[PDB]
């Protein structure tokens, strides 16, 4: 099907990470032949996302994916183009964040999957504007700060931990863009941070962690 | 118990629904909706609009996830302390809007920047 020829570049990707460079083009070129439906591309998208949330070390790499096709495919549906169907399937999953995170671990762990896959996406995902062109998705960077607070708000170590892990990665993005912004969420995130040190149940391991964070962000 | 205004947005309308779906939208005393208000709608229905009109100016107008606040027109001797007062009117939550005072037959992009910052409501700000 037209599916497994997507899933049989997705597990090419995964077994050859260095390949991407070469063989993107080539990918891109042959969807854009063969995918002229609005139920294809959502498929295209659907199982780009399924790698991305469940196979592990696929959160970069479905990103910079993500990425690509958003400005190089040429086929735009009525019901909207690859970035938005793209972006729509991840509302789903945002929807809940709150039930997620104090799911069952099983809920959870699939969420952590879902945040930082929603981490690299901000961090690779780039959107034209009308003179700056060179923006990142601020709908994103205000998704991933809805998201920590989820975290923080649940304060069980996987979660924690998870939140600890979102942040190394795009903690100085976020940093960055919100200090020119002369917004305050920097602060909020580290006393969260601290509030969960104070008063959370988890482990002394993960509060240790969660310190040393302290350390580096201020 | 929600952000005091968060601000801006360059992703499309569709795209920055993943945030919140909750519209801001700006309408005339006579319940027109200005024209970045206007393009802001997909189809959803509207006539709930004329049924209250005409409206006072602050009058905020909502069905469903759609919120409508009558707003002061400049061409027609509107100041921006009635501007902000108008919007101090709207409920305090997160919304997708646009700039009130926008643009030409209306207020500067800083005078409804100012009254959107004066509001308590936290906003997802598109371009006109």
């Amino acid at each position: 099907t037209l599916s497994e020829y997507v899933q049989d570049f997705l597990n090419h990707l995964t077994e050859q990470p260095g390949s991407f460079e070469t063989e993107i083009e080539q990918f891109a070129e042959t969807l854009n032949g063969c995918v002229t439906t609005d139920d294809a591309l959502q498929e295209l998208v659907e199982l780009i996302y399924q790698q991305a949330t469940s196979i592990p070390n696929f959160s970069y790499m479905g990103a910079r994916l993500c990425n690509y096709l958003s400005h190089h495919l040429t086929i735009s549906p009525q019901s909207g183009n690859f970035r938005q169907l793209l972006l729509q399937r991840c509302r789903t999953e945002y929807e809940v964040k709150d039930q997620a995170a104090k799911g069952d671990e099983v809920t959870r762990k699939r969420f952590h999957a879902f945040v930082l896959f929603l981490g690299e996406l901000y961090l690779n995902l780039e959107i034209k504007g009308t003179n700056g062109q060179v923006t990142r998705a601020d709908i994103l960077q205000v998704g991933l700060r809805e998201l920590l607070n989820a975290l923080f708000s649940n304060p069980m170590d996987d979660n924690l931990i998870c939140a600890v892990k979102l942040l190394k990665l795009t903690g100085s993005v976020l940093e960055d863009a919100w200090k020119e912004k002369g917004k305050m969420d920097m602060e909020e995130i580290i006393q969260r941070i601290e509030n969960v040190v104070l008063d959370a149940n988890c482990s002394r391991d993960v509060k240790q962690m969660l310190l040393k964070l302290v350390e580096l962000r201020s | 118990k929600i952000k005091a205004c968060i601000d801006e947005v360059t992703t499309t309308l569709e795209e920055t629904k993943f945030l919140t779906n909750k519209l801001l939208l700006f309408a005339d005393i006579n319940g027109k909706l200005y024209h970045d208000s206007q393009n802001m709608l997909r189809g959803e229905d509207m006539s709930f609009l004329e049924k209250d009109a005409p409206y006072m100016v602050g009058d905020v107008i909502t069905s469903g996830d759609i919120t409508c606040v009558v707003i002061p027109s400049k061409k027609a001797g509107g100041t921006t302390e009635m501007l902000s007062r108008a919007l101090k009117k709207v409920p305090v939550d997160e919304y997708i809007t646009t700039y009130p005072g926008q643009g030409c037959a209306g207020y500067t992009l800083e005078e409804a920047k100012t009254a959107l910052k004066k509001c308590k409501s936290a906003f997802y700000v598109l371009p006109s």
